[PDB]
């Protein structure tokens, strides 16, 4: 699934930055037996790769009705809220310190049992600069 | 002398009517997914 996400933002420290994700015509499902389509319960993670680190996760939103797990290292300064009509993400951290300047990237979960934690897709990342 | 006895599956048909359901191997307009999942090798017989 294509993923698309926000352009590059610059913020100063103790500010608060909004990174957009977009998963077009991916939020709806076919159950068939119900003959409709009904939003599929898929899980849409948030990473971010500081520059020349690793990679860290941030955390992840429940696409049926907002389910969200956040990593304790972030809690308390981070929201992830999605809009099941525009069918976007959006990654809302606050209080940002000069060591969070990352690439952030929001990735896509099938949510199947037999497979846990898969992150089959990524966005192209966003560059999020905090500096004084 | 001769008396009548009768066979089972005999190799014997007529020519007839009947329903015949979809088998098939994104939603379709034709909705092959209602349609069974058809045998990955088809048995077919020389007559």
């Amino acid at each position: 699934v294509r993923l698309d996400q926000s352009g590059t933002a610059v913020k100063k420290p103790g500010a608060s930055v909004r990174v957009s994700c977009r998963a077009p015509d991916s939020f709806t499902v076919y159950r068939p037996r119900l003959s409709a389509y009904f939003i599929g319960e898929f899980n849409i993670h948030w990473l971010r790769q500081a520059p020349g680190q690793g990679l860290e996760w941030l955390g992840f939103v429940n696409i049926f009705r907002g389910a969200v797990k956040y990593s304790s290292r972030f809690q308390g300064r981070i929201t992830i809220t999605r809009d099941t009509s525009s069918e976007t993400s959006y990654l809302d951290l606050g209080a940002l310190k000069a060591d969070d300047t990352a690439t952030y990237y929001c990735a896509w979960d099938k949510n199947v049992d037999d497979n846990p934690w898969r992150l089959d897709s990524w966005g192209q990342g966003t560059l999020v600069i905090v500096s004084s | 002398n001769l008396w009548v006895t009768v066979y089972y599956g005999v190799p014997v048909w007529k020519d007839a009517e009947t329903t015949l359901f979809c088998a098939s191997d994104k939603h379709n307009v034709w909705a092959t997914h209602a349609c069974v999942p058809t045998d990955p090798n088809p048995q077919e017989i020389h007559l």
